[PDB]
């Protein structure tokens, strides 16, 4: 069995500061799969920070940024879309469990 | 890699 998690969530932010998390991930060779669905995974998510209270939690893997798939989508690419949204952010994650 | 945003 694999529990999923799944949530989608809009983000908004002051100048000021970030989302509140680190992004980690990856070649050409990855098969999504059920136990290791995406590429990009949060790493750590800070308590205090605005992807918090909206319930992102380390561990979540990215499924789409901002309308689109990016399962497949390499780091660089990734962030350069989230950087691109500016002060909002409309992100799908799921977590898996079990 | 990993990135702080």
């Amino acid at each position: 069995d694999y529990i999923i998690k799944e949530k989608t969530v809009l983000l908004q932010k002051k100048d000021s500061e970030g989302f509140g998390f680190v992004l980690r991930g990856a070649i050409e060779e990855f098969t999504p799969t059920p136990a290791f669905p995406a590429l990009q995974y949060l790493e750590s998510v800070d308590e205090g920070g605005v992807a918090w209270r909206a319930g992102l939690r380390m561990g979540d893997f990215l499924i789409e940024v901002n309308g689109q798939n990016v399962v497949k989508v390499g780091h660089r690419q990734v962030v350069n879309m989230i950087r691109q949204g500016g002060n909002t952010l409309m992100v799908k994650v799921v977590m898996v469990t079990r | 890699d990993e990135t702080n945003l």
